[PDB]
């Protein structure tokens, strides 16, 4: 919801299946005994669907790998030759 | 006190203990979410021991 | 539908699935968003 506040009206990961899970919850409400197992199963199904869509969005749509590569190159000095040359050039400024 | 053995269960008390130990192990072993927690026959839908 | 028949049961199915504020939001803003 917080991302859809800033992100254009991209629907729920589960989209129209949200109402399906609502119907399942209504059936659970109609169940004479509360079963934690069925509730947990439905919650886990929704969680798994959301997590798979989130992973897809993060890796393909949000390019998590690019950000990790940038962080490696700069924060983790992944561009060791680049950061070495930078140190060699800036040493006079950064020694002070 | 040795008297704590349930006489009606005493013939089956050992098997009961072994079953309880096995279930306590399985629930107490950090099992990966084993599919053998089938969503099928709920213990609530299982006829109770009573 | 909401409250406009008698025997009808779907008329409140969203009202039981969704909360009244959320139901009203979904019901009103979609046509509102389309027109806007």
């Amino acid at each position: 919801e917080n991302q859809n506040v800033n992100l254009t009206r991209k629907g729920s990961i589960l989209k129209n299946q949200e109402d399906t899970f609502a119907a399942e919850l209504h059936r659970l409400k109609q169940q004479p005994l509360f079963s934690l197992v069925d509730f947990e199963q439905v919650v886990d199904r929704i969680r798994s669907t959301v997590a798979e869509h989130l992973w897809k969005l993060m890796v393909e749509e949000s390019d998590l790998l690019g950000q990790l590569k940038i962080i490696k190159d700069f924060y983790l000095l992944g561009r060791g030759e680049l950061f070495q040359a930078f140190i060699d050039t800036a040493q006079h400024m950064l020694k002070t | 006190r040795q008297h704590t053995m349930v006489s009606f269960l005493k013939p089956v008390l050992k098997q009961i203990i072994m079953a309880g130990k096995s279930m306590q192990l399985l629930k107490n072993l950090q099992c990966a979410e084993s599919t053998t927690c089938q969503a099928g026959a709920r213990d609530a839908e299982r006829k109770s021991l009573y | 539908p909401q409250v406009q028949s008698a025997a009808d049961e779907t008329a409140v199915q969203l009202s039981e699935l969704l909360t009244l504020p959320v139901l009203m939001k979904r019901s009103i803003t979609a046509p509102l968003a389309a027109h806007i």
